[PDB]
């Protein structure tokens, strides 16, 4: 049972270039469809792009999203919340 | 003759202080910014190594303000950031920085205060 | 004094007192301020 | 002569001291003038020097001349304002002689 | 002159006062509380307004020397009196 | 001329100049920052690695005669790698005059010891060995002098703080003299002085 | 477009329309100083910043003068030391002997330039002046026996406060500084001509006589009465606070504060809580020890679980409990965290920084060119903003606007209405003010969460988002640039927010829960009557007057002096406080409370120390170890696309901002309803 | 990297030098608890000694190595030649202390140390 | 100013504990050699250098004046 979303990702630097990209052109689809759920970005700056998922106990996942584009973000985050 | 070491010293041991006094002591690396009151700036010139601070009680007796570490009062000069992080880092300790906050510089046309088309122009002399 | 006497002044001490080592009006420490923080006094009532 | 007390909490005494003894805690008076709460004073660190006298403006306190008060135990020592006050308005028939005599060469 | 709580204690010329909760009070036992009865503030109350003409006034404190520094006090405010910071005393315009 | 203001003359600030000289071109190596201050001494910095040349130098040559090793002191500056300054103030006689040599060193960086020409120093060394943390080579003896027959650190640098770190009391649960961590009952007033108004502008040092 | 100089020999380069001064600032010099104060005007009565200028005779004064290309300066000289010590015996001659009485004993610019570059004792052999002394409020007690009439004061009256009620009253001598009468000179920033007056004359009565500066240990911490992020000077004396002073950061207070952040160091005395407090038979609230409280509150969480635990925060309470929080009732799977204050989060909600922060610097609003303002009293709340205002609409010719009722202000602008239709009506660009924006570039549009707070709040959000792409599509500019801007009071908002919780009570008012952990909030937005009557509530805080007298267990922790916790502004900063204080009695830190808790309840975490707690806010939200460095955003746009779905609607009647009379600017938090200095601020107000 | 060496040049050599001390104390301790009428069992003497040694086992540099050899023989030659006295030597037990809580509850009930 | 008045050296040829006995007394003589010429060659003047930010100066300027009274503050801090 997922309970919320949070990504991490570093402005102006190539290992969040893909994920820059999925966020200007879908990230709007998923909040549009499931509303009711915790989606938060975080960009700082000088960190290593990945996004961490929490379920409902607690336990919570890490995955990284370093050199990739918005094919692959999509099929994680599909992944992630199947 | 000379050796090829390169390790990060450390001289802990040698120094003669305890694993409490040395580890969950946090040293704080900063400039003491101006006492506002005042005017001068003969003191942010430094780079200043300062411990946090710890329990400080009073005596139960007369009322006095006593305490349980010796470092409270250890303050420490140096010329450069640089050798004050060298230092801490060789005594052992966790050390964190607060950098420098400088101030601007600023364009005082005085005559503008006796403008014509301006709002700086004052009502006061 | 008979020649040279002192300035009549008030709130001297008139009888003057021997030491005080260990007698019952000896003096002892303690202190001249009141209390810096002051609480919180919890109301008398359930709710 | 009028009662009232010398010290106005100038912390001079404090300042100088070299064994740090006294402890200073000064607030305002009901009647508005500047005052003191606590002037404690540790005759155990006390070096008998003069400094606070001749820092001291008002020549409220003035190291004096009584050197019997020896004692039996190690809180009579630890004097406060009121035993301060006390030993004042008792010395003062001596002590303003004392300075009437000594200010001048100061 | 000093006042009494209701435990006997002798109050301070500053309110100090160990109330019947509080364990720091042994040391008085069969012992005393050193105190002074002399109370600075009634002892300068009880004490004469200085009356004067020339409207600025300038204040030692008693000996020309062995008082506090010259300090120079206005009076104009005819609504009330004028104090000296060190020693206490108050003038009046006249 | 002026009361209250001493005479800077000009015979020692030239001689002690030209002596500065002298022992500079006869050293080239180890030396470096000779100087000669405002108020009539001669300082003289040196590599630790001359040490003894330098000081048999200056107690034999007969223009010198720097015999007596009136002091040996330590200094701390934690501003810099070399932390520690070394100082020797030494006096001649025939010629009347002291002088002043420094050499810089380091925790985990020890001397070469004089033992051999000023036996003075057989307990200057002690003392450093003690309190500072510096170490001498070549020298029989070497032990805690001033501080207790246990006691551990290095007091006079500028980080042992004054009040150390343990107290001592009796406990008659055991009837010894135990030492226990410091926890005093005054605390050590820490009095701001350092005013900032400069007063000195020809010490100044810019950005 | 440079210019060249010569100091002592020594070479500068500067601009034009420079002074001398700042030449020997760049060099390193400092020069005397009483009439001068970079962040004021200029004149020149002190007259103790004279120099000598060679190949020309005159001396000049290095605060007004201009500097000519190919001057050689010289400020050590036989000519200024000379004006030097004449202007200081000048002074003195008149300036009475309170030193020692004098609460600027020791920081004194007088003592110290007289010690330093004056002389060594006074030819005047004559008789000195004085002066009435003034009521101006319960704040500055004002001695005027000492004023060498600098004018500091008058031009930072003039000039920030817009005050305009001080000045000089006669010529010669006889000459004063204060009000022809007997009017109060009392606003948000009064308290801040006392750090300015070099002088001991306008002291702060508080402080006064209580300690001077040698004593103490300063510190170096932040505020926590406004959202700003005012560095601070907290000052200690054997183990106490006794004075708070601004710290020089060139952005957010730039050496100003607040009247409110620098007189509530007294609230931290009374109605303080120093033991853990829990409910008896009867219902009185009876001391214990943390083994029973914890014991307690532990044996019943581990029976609740589930939606039936809520935790709600209020403002002064620290990202680190935030976020021990938060793991703790993930771990035992709930999610009603939430915030005493309410901001509308349909459509986006918390999920963008690029929202709910200020988008633009504090800083560029010097470089802006037209600002709004929607329903806020920026005077009251964060006035500093409003300084930064102030300063705009004085030098870079700005032009001001706002919605919402006329309010007294330091200027004067233009003024909408009452009605956020208003709103609308500019989108579509049939009002003035929509021409008067497509012409000017750099706009600027900020909106108070005092107004969020409101009911139909997400509706007016959504119409400002219109306004924006409408502007932003008329005037060309990019998110290098930015337009909107949300400025909140509270601090612990932005990091809760950060964290991910709800910020609302909507959450309770829909699952009335059985145990309720809350925090510092003193707000009383909940009560025992919207809950069943077998609930179970934990008051974590430092101050009693709401929350706890509803309280079945009653723990504290600390204040904004003695926890080594961060926070953040409303622009992303984070800035961490240093422990300057140990707190009272038994009390605590929050995390250690909480992580104690958790071990007694069998959920150990895995953070032992504040430092592990460090490593899981990096993991957490990465910008709230980013010490002092703002982390910008882009993502508007998406997020205004995504508002644009909704078509919720905004009511009719009019708005507010509930701080009208200055009165309401005290006793908004714990401390300034404790402190009994904001009582008297209030009753001489009225 | 490239300095100047103290009394060795590698870690082994600066360990033969430290188990020749290590012998010298556990030949030592016996003579010590005989003359200063000491009370403890040799066995707990050779566990502090041990101990002592175990608690710089985080050590590569000879130098610090080296210097601590140096303060080691300069304690045996005082224990040695008797100065160094019962409460000199027992002195390192911390006989009387309450051994510092390592709970996070201990602490957290007791004081303020994180 | 002990180059001023005379004061004659004494020391010893052999070097024991006797002749550094002598020396001591020697010496005590002296310093009375000496003190007969300060007490009748000593000047009138002052105590303290007249520059009022090194040493304190007199009460009455101190209560008087108010740069001195500055200074003593100084001083005094
Ligand atoms: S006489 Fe005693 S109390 Fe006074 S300054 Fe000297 S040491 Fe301090
Ligand atoms: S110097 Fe005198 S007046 Fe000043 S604090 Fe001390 S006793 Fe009081
Ligand atoms: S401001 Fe205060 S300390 Fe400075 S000269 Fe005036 S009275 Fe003295
Ligand atoms: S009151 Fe203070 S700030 Fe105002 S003119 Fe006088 S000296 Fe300057
Ligand atoms: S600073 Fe130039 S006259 Fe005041
Ligand atoms: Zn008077």
């Amino acid at each position: 049972g997922l309970r919320e979303i949070r990504v991490h990702l570093c402005q102006r630097s190539p290992g969040s270039q893909g994920v820059r990209d999925f966020i200007v052109q879908r990230y709007v689809e998923l909040k549009k469809a499931h509303p009711n759920l915790p989606i938060l970005i975080r960009e700082c700056s000088e960190v290593q792009p990945k996004l961490w998922a929490r379920y409902a106990f607690g336990q919570e996942k890490t995955v990284s999203l370093n050199n990739l584009s918005a094919d692959e973000v999509t099929r994680a985050m599909q992944n992630v919340l199947s | 003759q000379l050796i090829t070491v390169d390790e990060k010293l450390d001289i802990t041991t040698l120094t003669g202080v305890p694993e409490e006094h040395i580890k969950t002591r946090k040293v704080r690396i900063f400039v003491p910014a101006r006492n506002n009151m005042q005017s001068g700036v003969n003191n942010t010139k430094k780079w200043k190594m300062e411990f946090d601070t710890r329990e400080r009680w009073e005596n139960p007796l007369m009322g006095w303000a006593s305490t349980a570490d010796p470092l409270s009062n250890m303050v420490l000069t140096f010329s450069a950031k640089e050798d004050a992080i060298a230092f801490a880092e060789k005594n052992g300790w966790s050390y964190d920085v607060e950098e420098k906050k400088v101030p601007k510089p600023k364009s005082k046309s005085y005559g503008a205060n006796f403008s014509w088309n301006k709002r700086t122009r004052v009502s006061t002399k | 004094p008979t020649t040279n006497p002192p300035t009549a002044r008030k709130f001297i001490w008139t009888n003057h007192k021997f030491n005080v080592s260990a007698t019952p009006e000896q003096y002892v420490p303690y202190s001249t301020t009141r209390k810096k923080i002051h609480e919180w006094v919890p109301p008398s009532t359930p709710y | 002569p009028s009662g009232e007390e010398r010290c106005i909490a100038c912390k001079l005494c404090e300042a100088i001291c070299p064994a740090q003894a006294i402890t200073i805690e000064a607030e305002p008076r009901a009647d508005g003038s500047r005052r003191t709460t606590r002037y404690d004073i540790d005759m155990t660190k006390c070096i008998y020097c003069g400094f606070c006298q001749e820092a001291c403006p008002v020549d409220a306190i003035v190291e004096g001349p009584n050197f019997e008060f020896s004692t039996e135990t190690h809180e009579e020592l630890l004097y406060n304002k009121e035993k301060l006050l006390n030993n004042g308005d008792k010395w003062e028939a001596e002590i303003a002689a004392n300075i009437q005599a000594d200010y001048l060469y100061r | 002159g000093v006042q009494v709580s209701p435990s006997g204690e002798k109050i301070t010329h500053t309110g100090q006062v160990y109330d019947e909760k509080d364990y720091r009070r042994v040391r008085f036992v069969d012992r005393q509380k050193e105190v002074n009865e002399n109370f600075a503030i009634d002892l300068i109350a009880q004490q004469p307004v200085n009356e004067v003409e020339h409207r600025i006034i300038a204040c030692d404190g008693g000996g020309g020397a062995l008082g506090h520094p010259k300090v120079y006090i206005n009076l104009d405010k005819e609504t009330k009196t004028g104090t000296c910071g060190y020693c206490g005393l108050q003038f009046k315009q006249h | 001329k002026r009361p209250t203001v001493r005479p800077r003359s000009d015979v020692t600030h030239k001689q002690l100049s030209a002596f500065g000289e002298y022992v500079a071109e006869i050293l080239p190596k180890y030396v470096q920052q000779v100087q000669v201050s405002c108020l009539d001494e001669l300082e003289i910095c040196i590599h630790p690695d001359g040490v003894i040349p330098t000081l048999t130098f200056l107690r034999d040559h007969t223009n010198a005669q720097f015999k007596s090793l009136a002091d040996l002191t330590a200094v701390d500056v934690p501003t810099r790698q070399n932390r520690f300054e070394i100082v020797y103030n030494l006096l001649s006689l025939r010629f009347n005059s002291r002088i002043r040599v420094k050499t810089y060193a380091d925790e985990l960086t020890p001397i070469d010891s004089i033992v051999s020409v000023h036996i003075a120093a057989n307990w200057y060394e002690r003392e450093v060995w003690d309190m500072f943390g510096v170490f001498f080579f070549n020298h029989p003896d070497l032990r805690r002098i001033l501080t207790d027959y246990g006691f551990e650190g290095h007091p006079f640098r500028k980080d042992f703080p004054l009040t150390g770190y343990v107290e001592l009391r009796y406990d008659d649960e055991v009837k010894r003299v135990v030492a226990e961590p410091v926890e005093l009952a005054q605390e050590f007033r820490k009095f701001d002085l350092n005013s900032p108004w400069e007063a000195f502008p020809a010490y100044r040092q810019p950005p | 477009n440079l210019i060249e100089v010569f100091v002592d020999g020594q070479s500068v380069m500067v601009e034009p329309g420079t002074t001398v001064l700042q030449a020997c600032e760049k060099v390193g010099m400092q020069i005397p100083r009483f009439c001068y104060h970079e962040r004021l005007s200029v004149a020149g009565n002190c007259r103790m910043c004279l120099v000598e200028i060679e190949k020309a005779p005159k001396v000049v004064a290095a605060c007004a003068m201009p500097v000519m290309k190919g001057w050689n300066i010289l400020t050590n000289s036989e000519k200024s030391k000379k004006a030097r010590e004449g202007v200081m015996e000048f002074l003195l001659a008149n300036h009475p002997l309170d030193c020692p009485i004098c609460d600027q004993g020791g920081e004194c610019d007088l003592q110290d330039q007289s010690m330093m570059f004056g002389s060594d004792r006074s030819r005047f052999l004559e008789g000195k002046r004085a002066v009435e002394d003034k009521n101006i409020g319960p704040l500055v007690k004002t001695i005027m026996t000492r004023c060498i009439q600098c004018t500091r004061c008058i031009r930072f009256a003039s000039e920030i406060a817009g005050v305009d009620d001080l000045g000089t009253t006669g010529r010669g001598n006889d000459m004063q500084v204060g009000t022809y009468i007997e009017k109060m000179f009392m606003s948000e920033l009064s308290g801040n001509v006392i750090d300015i007056c070099p002088v001991g004359a306008l002291t702060s009565k508080p402080y006064a006589f209580t300690a001077r500066p040698w004593e103490t240990r300063k510190t170096e911490s932040i505020d926590v009465m406004d959202a700003v992020g005012s560095n601070i000077v907290v000052s200690t004396r054997t183990g106490e606070v006794m004075r708070i002073l601004p710290r020089m950061h060139e952005d957010i207070n730039e050496e100003w504060i607040s009247d409110k952040t620098r007189f509530a160091y007294d609230g931290l005395k009374r109605q303080r809580l120093t033991e853990p407090m829990v409910r008896n038979e009867k219902g009185l609230l009876t001391y214990t020890s943390w083994e029973d409280a914890l014991s307690r509150v532990a044996g019943m969480l581990q029976n609740f679980e589930g939606n039936a635990v809520a935790a709600i925060a209020g403002g002064l309470v620290d990202a680190e409990a935030l976020v021990a929080l938060k793991d703790l009732l993930n771990k035992v799977d709930s999610d009603n965290l939430c915030t005493e204050e309410i901001f509308p989060t349909e459509g986006a909600g918390t999920d963008l920084r690029s929202n709910y922060l200020l988008n633009t610097t504090i800083a560029g609003v010097e470089e802006a060119d037209v600002v709004l303002l929607v329903g806020t009293n920026p005077r009251f709340e964060a006035p500093l903003f409003n300084a930064r205002i102030r300063k705009s609409w004085l030098h870079n010719d700005l032009k001001v606007a706002l919605i919402g009722s006329p309010v007294d202000l330091t200027y004067r602008y233009d003024h909408l209405g009452d009605s956020p239709k208003i709103l609308q009506d500019i989108a579509s660009g049939r009002h003035s003010f929509c021409e008067v924006l497509k012409d000017a570039k750099k706009p600027m549009v900020v909106l108070g969460s005092s107004a969020l707070q409101r009911d139909d709040g997400a509706a007016i959000l959504v119409a400002v988002s219109n306004m924006v792409q409408k502007i932003r599509v008329t005037t060309g500019v990019a998110a290098e640039w930015k337009v909107m801007n949300i400025l909140h009071r509270i601090a612990s908002q932005v990091a809760a927010l950060d964290l991910g919780y709800k910020p609302g009570v909507e959450a309770i008012r829909k699952n009335p829960p059985k145990m309720l952990f809350l925090l510092g909030a003193d707000g009383g937005c909940i009560t025992r009557q919207d809950l069943p009557k077998d609930c179970f509530i934990v008051y974590q805080g430092h101050h009693g007057d709401v929350g706890a007298p509803m309280a079945d267990v009653i723990l504290p922790g600390a204040a904004y002096t003695e926890k080594s916790a961060t926070y953040v502004n409303t622009e992303g900063r984070a800035q961490q406080t240093k422990v300057a204080v140990t707190p009272p009695g038994l009390a605590r830190e929050d995390w250690k409370i909480i992580r104690a808790l958790s071990e007694i309840a069998g959920i150990t975490l895995p953070y032992d120390t504040l430092d592990q707690v460090r490593n899981r806010l990096e993991e957490v939200s990465p910008n709230l170890v980013r010490y002092d460095d703002i982390e910008e955003t882009n993502y508007f746009q998406q997020a205004s696309e995504l508002a644009k779905l909704v078509n919720q609607e905004v009511l009719a009647d009019p708005l507010v901002p509930p701080q009208l009379t200055i009165k309401d600017f005290y006793m908004t938090d714990s401390i300034s309803r404790a402190s009994q200095t904001m009582a008297k601020c209030v009753k001489a107000v009225t | 990297t490239s300095v100047k060496p103290i009394f060795s040049r590698d870690l082994n050599e600066a360990k033969r030098r430290v188990r020749e001390l290590y012998r010298a104390w556990y030949r030592e301790v016996p003579n010590t608890v005989h003359l200063m009428q000491l009370d403890i069992t040799v066995k707990q003497g050779r566990d502090k000694v041990r101990e002592m040694f175990m608690k710089n086992a985080h050590v590569t540099d000879p130098r610090v190595v080296d210097l601590l050899v140096i303060k080691g023989k300069m304690e045996l030659q005082e224990t040695i030649k008797v100065w160094k006295q019962r409460t000199h030597v027992m002195r390192f037990f911390h006989e009387t202390e309450t051994p510092r809580p390592k709970d996070f509850l201990s602490k957290f009930y007791m004081g303020h140390d994180p | 100013v002990y180059d001023q008045v005379e004061f004659d050296v004494p020391i010893g040829s052999r070097g024991d504990c006797y002749d550094r006995y002598l020396c001591r007394v020697e010496e005590m003589r002296q310093s009375l050699r000496i003190i007969e010429q300060c007490l009748n060659k000593m000047p009138p003047g002052e105590i303290k250098v007249d520059d009022a930010k090194v040493s304190p100066p007199k009460r009455a300027e101190m209560k008087t004046s108010m740069e001195s009274l500055i200074h003593h503050f100084k001083l005094y801090t």
